[PDB]
């Protein structure tokens, strides 16, 4: 018995709001911020891919 | 939110259940068709075939009362009294 | 209609309160708001006493 | 809007949540895509990293071993 | 051929895996239909007083009533001061006092000869 | 749950129990469709093999063997139906269920905001009440001398009568109660 | 403080004279005025006491303490309304009459200015309560818990009445004004040590002190509501009142001498906590809930610093505020069911909703929710002692985790779960039970509203 | 067995630290000496840092 | 992570350099003339900009700038690209500073051993 | 409003930067600010000009109580109730004086640091040695003298520390 339905207005208004929030908060967020510690300009190539290589 | 139950319905889908079984022969199954004494079944065939309704309706028959339901019609009235169907 | 009448009483009311509140009971207390200084950077206006921050030394260029 | 329940069979979908769905995907990855044209340092980094193996005893103060 | 499950105190063994479930006798099933006999009079008892139309109160449970009564109120002139109940109530009543009395005295000892000496950080310490 | 326990399980009802606990957790084990379907058949296939076996010494052997086997070998989170015990919807409705006899404690404005319920009401308990005497005298017929020896209870022999010890079972809570 | 008195005194021939039908009514009304008077002793000064005449003084310990006996007086008399309906006219202007009796000798008990006439009132106290529980308690073992209240109290109290007239015979006054001005070192020596044991003895089995408590539980489980309510509330706080007041003349001595009551105070926290968790009986727990808290106030008196004598203070007032209202809880839930056992009857948030809210506050109240002035009290006495020595800070948290788990526990035993099938006279709750929770906890926000009035004197 | 290992590693782990091949890392001003709190009275023993 | 690390606890501790404990040698060993780094950014410039103290390095005034910059320019937060990337090349040059540091601690440790065992040769015979 | 001491409670002179932009864009916070002063200041400022007229019309004043000064428990005769009485009070008051100084002296210290934000550390130091010398001061006066202290204790614990300052001299130069 498929029951399945997610027309509901309010679940997706609050599933986009919560969605665009997921991929242009962090960048909004990162550059409207001063800057609190020194960044880590200088390292070595496989450490600055380490992230995405164990990911 | 989900559409109540009916016997209608229920008797529908546990012959619907029962005639997707590939040991019950369909045209000479009904819902006083017992599975042992009529139909040929032992006691694995009706254990399987209860299985068969757990899943149809997502939810556990216990053992105790599962080894007396032996017409499609108990199999209904079970499940309409434990849903709470009286229509 | 009613988001008018939402946002007069439950948004208008309590900030005139609290901007009464602290504007003549909260800051009539001394030490009671107490503000972060702003940050002076180097050629700006001091805006109060009219003063001129000067400028950085000549940066050494680095490319 | 009203669905209808499916017996065994697929469910009712609608036009609506498919191109929402579609244009979301497609934002997420037009926005990953942009980001990395304009941003690639942010993943493959900046600057150099320096061999220490290629630096002069003169310019690293390291005198002769004879004094 | 399998590992087999050592039960314990918290975690007691299955009833599928009991021997003794397996090793029936004809005074097993005697006493089986026993406790089947008992259990079915007192539901039925239960039942009559719980099915009572004039009923209008609190069925009284004698097992409760003998649970909460032994418990609390029996326990007393069934004492005997035996070696074991004397030592751990000698243990579990004397024994933590005198080690919290050796612990604090310590400390406060240690305290005070730092104060004396004059080498304990006491600054900014005006609330006592 | 509705039907009285025996005083012990047979041979036949523990070996049905330890398939039934196999199969399903095979079939936790086993999440695709068809994997599950050919093992379930395996398993069906052993136990078919195992079935016709005159010696009971034997099969209680067997049996005790494969309780060993399916304790070795079950799975640590077996699947669980969301209103069985042990499920994530158990019990959740239980706060919600409220008895009749909270029922008649309610105001009369109450009642009058519910007329036409409280007449068929009236009728139920009058019903219950004119049948309890019927019902004790029927119980205490039938039972031996000694006392019942099982939980279940006898129907109604004439036409007129009830099954005695009926009120709460007929008018226990719904399901989804609210 | 006649103002006060003498009102009380005049309850006395108003109950016997007013009508068999208007009791209830008259008594309540004016003991509510009476403590509407009584509030006025809280405009307390910054240095000294309200010097009134020559007898009575009132302080800003003695201040809230007072008001809360004044205050629960009527609380007292609506339980009684309860529990009393079939009694005779005469027995119940009896009840009242000892009631009245009470609050009076309490109120002149925390307003006299002498030792002596401070420990007859405090002794005059015991006869009305022996008299309502052996009384008026519904079951057997009443008079044995009357016999062990009596004989506790009293063989603690004798050797302070002696330490009381030969220390008016050796200084020349027993008046606490002369005893703190006038106030001498105390040496170490075995007399000055037994005059020490004397007194502080006395005031920790009125406390009570752990090991000297058994009374509690046999008193309070077996006595009637309004006598629990009065027991738990007032009557336990006569012993840090004294202890307060007595510990004046007792220095330094009392840096010596209070090792091994403080240790027994905080390993008692710890003990009645841990039988707390595992109780069949409602009114058993919420007496060991008030032993532990007891115990801490023990150990703030003992620790005796400024920071712990207001941690005490708010203590006591918040503890009397809250087991007064569980007292009355379990008094409902008792009248509706017959048993005090508690896991007897379930579902009590199903079938009562309002009274569900009433003990989650309780037993939020309880377990000190902040800002609460339970709160208050017990992080006073918690900052005071780990000033004292950093051990105790480990004493402390182990005691309020478990007291956070038995009044949870308590809570969801008795209103969460399945309710009781057979159990089918659950009445929906009166008015009267209503507005006594309502009175019960509305005073403890007002007092976290505004807690400088219960931190004692030396705020 | 498993929280035993964690703790082994973990000290393990603390006397073999992990670092980089840099140098300690320079501030100016004495290594800031009145930023950090210093007695304006007393002066510092002076912290000099050369170019490489 | 690095060579280092195997080379430090696999192998010559001693030659491998300490980080809490270097520099070892004298600044001026084996540099004849050295220059002293030179600070731009003055100790009120800084306190008044209200830099951080991990902050206020040798690379301060790219900092202030960068500071400076994004307040003037608030709304478009997307406009101090180049005085983010004059503090990133600063902070990088230091960084490389810190590198050359390191490494000639670490030859000129490897010297120490090896005139060391040249003159325990030359005692030996 | 300013009704307090500017000495007592000392506040640095207020530099703030004067707005230079950079960019075209409009600034989202000097249009909130102007909706801000149009929409709530002006209507709290009027009714705040209302009450203040209401207040005017009819204005009464209150004083600060002065209290004379007594002999205090040094010149109070031993078993000399009133005097001890008198001298008890005075001591009291000033305790509750002290406990206010140092609260002043805090409540300056907490201002400062939250004033400088960043570089506290370093620019409120000032406050940090008064608060100091204040607080040594304090304890060394109303030291641990416990629950019931009181004129004579106080007394007592000076003369300790006095005999003990006074022996540590002379061991000291002698
Ligand atoms: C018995 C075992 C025992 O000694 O346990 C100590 C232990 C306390 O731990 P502690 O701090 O190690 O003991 C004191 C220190 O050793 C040493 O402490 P200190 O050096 O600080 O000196 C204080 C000491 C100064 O020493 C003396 O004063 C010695 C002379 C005592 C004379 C007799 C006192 C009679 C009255 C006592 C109370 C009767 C009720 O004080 C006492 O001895 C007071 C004794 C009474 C304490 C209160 C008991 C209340 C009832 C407890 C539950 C009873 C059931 O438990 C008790 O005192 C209660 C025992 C109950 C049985
Ligand atoms: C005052 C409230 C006292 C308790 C409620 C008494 C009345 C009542 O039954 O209300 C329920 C009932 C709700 O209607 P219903 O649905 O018919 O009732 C069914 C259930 O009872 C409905 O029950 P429910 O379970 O749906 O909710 C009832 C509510 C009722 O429970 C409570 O209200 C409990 C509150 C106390 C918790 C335990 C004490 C902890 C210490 C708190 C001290 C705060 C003092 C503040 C000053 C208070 C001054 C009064 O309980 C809760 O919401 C659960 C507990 C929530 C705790 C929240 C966090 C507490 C700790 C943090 C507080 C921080 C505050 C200061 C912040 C400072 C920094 C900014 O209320 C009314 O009908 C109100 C009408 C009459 C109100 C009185 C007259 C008002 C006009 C004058
Ligand atoms: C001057 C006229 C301009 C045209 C007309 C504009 C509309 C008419 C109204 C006047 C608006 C004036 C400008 C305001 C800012 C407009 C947006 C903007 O510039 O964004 C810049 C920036 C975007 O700039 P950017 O950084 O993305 O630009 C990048 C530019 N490139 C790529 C080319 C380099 O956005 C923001 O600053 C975000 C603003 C968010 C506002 C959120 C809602 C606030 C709601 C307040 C409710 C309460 C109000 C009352 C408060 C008081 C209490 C009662
Ligand atoms: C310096 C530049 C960046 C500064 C930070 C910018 C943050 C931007 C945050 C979102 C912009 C503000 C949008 C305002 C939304 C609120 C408006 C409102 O009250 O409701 C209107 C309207 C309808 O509301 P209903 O609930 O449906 O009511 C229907 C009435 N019949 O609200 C909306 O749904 C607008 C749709 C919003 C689009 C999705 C925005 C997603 C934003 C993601 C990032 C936001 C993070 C929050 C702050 C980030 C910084 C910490
Ligand atoms: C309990 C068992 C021990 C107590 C038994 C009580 C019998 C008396 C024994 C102790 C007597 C002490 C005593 O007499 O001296 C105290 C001293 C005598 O000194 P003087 O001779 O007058 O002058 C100094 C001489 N150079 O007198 C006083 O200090 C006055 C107070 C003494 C009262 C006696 C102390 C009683 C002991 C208190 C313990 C209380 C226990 C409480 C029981 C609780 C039970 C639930
Ligand atoms: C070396 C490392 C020690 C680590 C300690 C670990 C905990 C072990 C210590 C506590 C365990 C319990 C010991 C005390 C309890 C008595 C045991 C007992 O009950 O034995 C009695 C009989 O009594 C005895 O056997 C006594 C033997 C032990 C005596 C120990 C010396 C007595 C100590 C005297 C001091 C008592 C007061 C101590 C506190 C004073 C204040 C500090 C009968 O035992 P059953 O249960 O019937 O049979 C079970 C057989 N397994
Ligand atoms: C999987 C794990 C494989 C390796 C297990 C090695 C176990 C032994 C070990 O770690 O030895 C290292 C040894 C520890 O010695 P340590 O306790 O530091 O002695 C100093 C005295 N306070 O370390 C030493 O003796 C010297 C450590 C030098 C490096 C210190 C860095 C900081
Ligand atoms: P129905 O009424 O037709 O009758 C069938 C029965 C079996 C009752 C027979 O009438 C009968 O009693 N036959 C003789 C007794 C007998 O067959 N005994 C042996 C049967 S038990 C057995 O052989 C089981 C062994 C295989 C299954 C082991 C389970 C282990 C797997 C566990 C896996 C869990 C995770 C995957």
């Amino acid at each position: 018995l498929v029951l399945i339905n997610e027309n509901n207005p309010l679940l997706i208004n609050s599933i986009k709001r919560l969605l665009i929030g997921s991929i242009f908060a962090g960048f909004i967020i990162s550059n409207n911020i001063p800057p609190m510690t020194v960044p880590n300009t200088t390292m070595p190539l496989y450490m600055k891919m380490t992230a995405l290589i164990v990911t | 939110d989900a559409p109540p139950l009916t016997l209608e319905a229920i008797k529908d889908r546990v012959l619907y259940v029962l005639k997707l079984y590939d040991k019950i022969d369909p045209e000479k199954l009904s819902v006083n068709s017992h599975f042992m004494k009529d139909l040929g079944l032992d006691s694995l065939d009706q254990v399987e075939i209860i299985m068969a309704m757990e899943d149809e309706f997502g939810f556990e028959i216990p053992d105790i009362d599962a080894e007396k339901l032996m017409c499609p019609q108990e199999i209904v009235d079970y499940i309409a009294d434990k849903k709470d169907v009286y229509e | 209609y009613r988001h008018s009448i939402f946002a007069v009483t439950h948004v208008l009311i309590p900030v005139w309160i609290i901007h009464y509140y602290l504007k003549y009971h909260v800051t009539a207390k001394p030490y009671t708001v107490v503000e972060r200084k702003p940050r002076i950077f180097p050629g700006d206006t001091i805006l109060e006493t009219g003063e001129v921050i000067p400028l950085m030394k000549e940066f050494p260029d680095q490319h | 809007v009203h669905i209808e329940p499916r017996y065994r069979q697929f469910p009712q979908l609608t036009r609506s949540q498919l191109i929402q769905a579609e244009f979301f995907s497609a934002t997420m990855w037009f926005w990953i895509l942009w980001r990395f044209w304009h941003d690639s340092d942010a993943v493959l980094g900046h600057f150099p990293y320096p061999d220490p193996s290629q630096w002069t005893d003169e310019e690293l103060g390291i005198l002769p071993d004879d004094e | 051929s399998f590992p087999k499950y050592k039960p314990s105190r918290l975690a007691t063994l299955p009833a599928t895996l009991d021997p003794a479930e397996y090793d029936i006798s004809p005074e097993t099933r005697k006493a089986q239909a026993e406790r089947l006999a008992i259990r079915s009079r007192l539901k039925r008892e239960y039942l009559l007083q719980y099915n009572d139309p004039n009923r209008l109160g609190v069925i009284e449970d004698p097992a409760l009533i003998r649970w909460t009564y032994a418990r609390s109120a029996n326990i007393y002139p069934n004492f005997r001061p035996t070696p074991k109940t004397s030592l751990l109530g000698a243990l579990f009543g004397i024994g933590p006092l005198f080690f919290w009395y050796y612990v604090f005295k310590t400390d406060r000892d240690k305290k005070e000869k730092l104060i004396q000496e004059g080498k304990l950080d006491q600054t900014f310490n005006i609330s006592y | 749950a509705f039907s009285a326990p025996a005083a012990y399980l047979t041979h036949q009802q523990k070996v049905l129990r330890l398939y039934k606990r196999a199969l399903r957790h095979l079939e936790s084990w086993c999440v695709h469709r068809d994997k599950y379907r050919y093992f379930a058949c395996l398993m069906r296939a052993r136990f078919d093999e195992h079935k016709n076996e005159k010696d009971m010494v034997k099969a209680t052997q067997l049996l005790r063997q494969a309780e060993e086997e399916f304790w070795y070998g079950q799975h640590p989170q077996p699947y669980i139906f969301p209103e069985s015990p042990g499920g994530t919807s158990y019990e959740r409705y239980e706060c919600y269920k409220v008895p009749e006899w909270c029922l008649d404690d309610w105001h009369p404005s109450e009642k009058a905001m519910y007329p036409d319920y409280f007449a068929k009401r009236e009728q139920w308990k009058r019903l219950r009440r004119e049948s309890w005497e019927r019902e004790v005298k029927q119980l205490q017929e039938e039972t031996p001398p000694g006392g019942p020896r099982t939980e279940a209870l006898p129907p109604a022999r004439k036409e007129g009568d009830l099954p005695p010890l009926w009120w709460h079972i007929v008018t226990r809570p719904r399901e989804r109660p609210m | 403080m006649l103002k006060i008195i003498i009102p009380t005194t005049m309850l006395l021939p108003m109950t016997w004279m007013s009508k068999h039908n208007m009791i209830w009514i008259n008594a309540t009304v004016h003991s509510l005025l009476i403590s509407l008077i009584s509030l006025s002793l809280l405009n307390q000064l910054g240095e000294n006491s309200l010097n009134f005449s020559l007898t009575f003084f009132s302080d800003s310990l003695s201040a809230p303490l007072l008001v809360l006996t004044t205050w629960l007086l009527p609380l007292m008399l609506m339980a009684s309304q309860s529990h009393l309906s079939k009694e005779t006219t005469t027995r119940k202007k009896l009840y009242i009459t000892m009631l009245i009796l009470l609050q009076l000798f309490l109120i002149m008990t925390f307003t006299a200015t002498e030792l002596i006439l401070f420990y007859i009132l405090f002794e005059a106290t015991l006869v009305p309560t022996l008299i309502i529980i052996t009384r008026w308690g519904n079951q057997t073992e009443r008079l044995n818990a009357g016999l062990y209240f009596l004989f506790y109290t009293l063989a603690g109290s004798l050797p302070l009445l002696v330490a009381l007239v030969y220390i008016q015979n050796t200084t020349g006054s027993l008046n606490f004004l002369i005893i703190h001005y006038w106030s001498h070192p105390l040496s170490n020596s075995w007399s000055n040590i037994f005059m020490w044991l004397a007194c502080i003895m006395a005031f920790m089995v009125k406390m009570p002190l752990y090991g000297l408590h058994l009374w509690l539980p046999k008193a309070h489980v077996e006595a009637p509501i309004a006598g629990s309510m009065v027991l738990a509330a007032v009557l336990l706080k006569l012993g840090g009142y004294g202890m307060m007041r007595i510990t004046t003349i007792l220095n330094p001595l009392t840096n010596y001498m209070a090792y091994p009551f403080l240790m027994l105070s905080m390993w008692g926290m710890i003990m009645t906590s841990s039988i707390c968790l595992r109780q069949t009986d409602l009114k058993s727990l919420i007496a060991y809930s008030s032993v532990s808290h007891m115990a801490l106030v023990i150990v703030a008196i003992m620790i005796q610093t400024p920071w712990s004598f207001m941690g005490a203070t708010a203590l006591m007032i918040a503890h009397g505020l809250t087991s007064s209202m569980l007292f009355c809880l379990a008094n409902t839930n008792y009248e509706r069911v017959h048993s005090r056992t508690m896991i007897l009857a379930r579902g009590l948030q199903t079938l009562l909703p309002l009274m569900a809210t009433w003990w989650l506050v309780a037993s939020l109240t309880n377990l000190a929710l902040p800002p609460s002035i339970n709160l208050i009290g017990e992080l006073f006495i918690i900052t005071a002692s780990f000033s004292w020595s950093n051990i105790t800070i480990i004493l402390m948290g182990m005691n309020m985790m478990i007291t956070a788990l038995y009044s949870l526990y308590m809570l969801i035993t008795t209103q969460r779960g399945k309710y009781t099938h057979h159990i089918n006279n659950i009445k929906p709750s009166f008015t009267r039970e209503n507005a006594l929770m309502a009175l019960h906890i509305l005073p403890l926000l007002l007092l976290t509203l505004n807690p400088k009035m219960i931190l004692g004197p030396l705020y | 067995g498993f929280v035993a290992f964690m703790l082994f590693m973990f000290w393990v782990g603390e006397i073999y630290p992990s670092y980089q091949p840099v140098g300690p890392k320079q501030y100016p001003y004495n290594d800031l000496y009145l930023e950090r709190g210093g007695d304006p009275t007393k002066e510092p023993e002076p912290v000099v840092h050369y170019e490489i | 992570m690095g060579a280092h690390l195997a080379r430090r606890y696999l192998g010559d501790a001693s030659k491998e350099p300490d980080p809490l404990r270097m520099p070892t040698f004298p600044p001026d060993y084996g540099f004849p003339e050295r220059k002293e780094r030179e600070m731009v950014a003055t100790q009120q410039e800084m306190n008044d900009a209200q830099l951080m103290l991990q902050q206020r390095d040798y690379c301060a005034h790219y900092l202030i700038q960068l500071l400076k910059c994004k307040r003037d320019s608030f709304p478009n937060f997307l406009a101090c690209k180049h005085e983010q990337h004059d503090w990133d090349y600063c902070e990088h040059l230091d960084y490389v500073k810190r590198m050359k540091e390191f490494e000639r601690e670490r030859r000129l440790l490897q010297r120490k051993k090896r005139r060391e065992q040249r003159e325990a040769e030359m005692a030996r015979g | 409003p300013d009704s307090w001491d500017k000495d007592v409670y000392p506040e640095p002179p207020r530099r703030t930067p004067a707005p230079a932009p950079q960019t075209s864009l409009p600034n989202p916070v000097t249009y909130l600010t102007k909706i801000f002063d149009l929409l709530v200041d002006r209507p709290v400022t009027l009714a705040r000009e209302f009450i203040e007229q209401q207040h005017a019309k009819n204005r009464y004043y209150y004083y600060h109580r002065e209290f004379r000064r007594v002999p205090d428990i040094t010149e109070c005769e031993e078993k000399d109730i009133l005097c001890m009485f008198e001298a008890e009070m005075q001591w009291r008051r000033d305790y509750k004086v002290d406990q206010e100084i140092v609260n002043i002296i805090q409540e300056r210290l907490k201002a400062c640091q939250q004033r400088e934000g960043e570089s506290y550390r370093q620019n409120c130091a000032k406050e940090l040695e008064q608060f100091t010398q204040v607080s040594k001061a304090f304890q060394d006066r109303y030291s641990d003298l416990g629950a019931h202290y009181s004129a004579r204790k106080c007394l007592a614990k000076q003369k300790q520390r006095m005999l003990a300052e006074r022996k540590a001299a002379k061991e000291a130069a002698a």
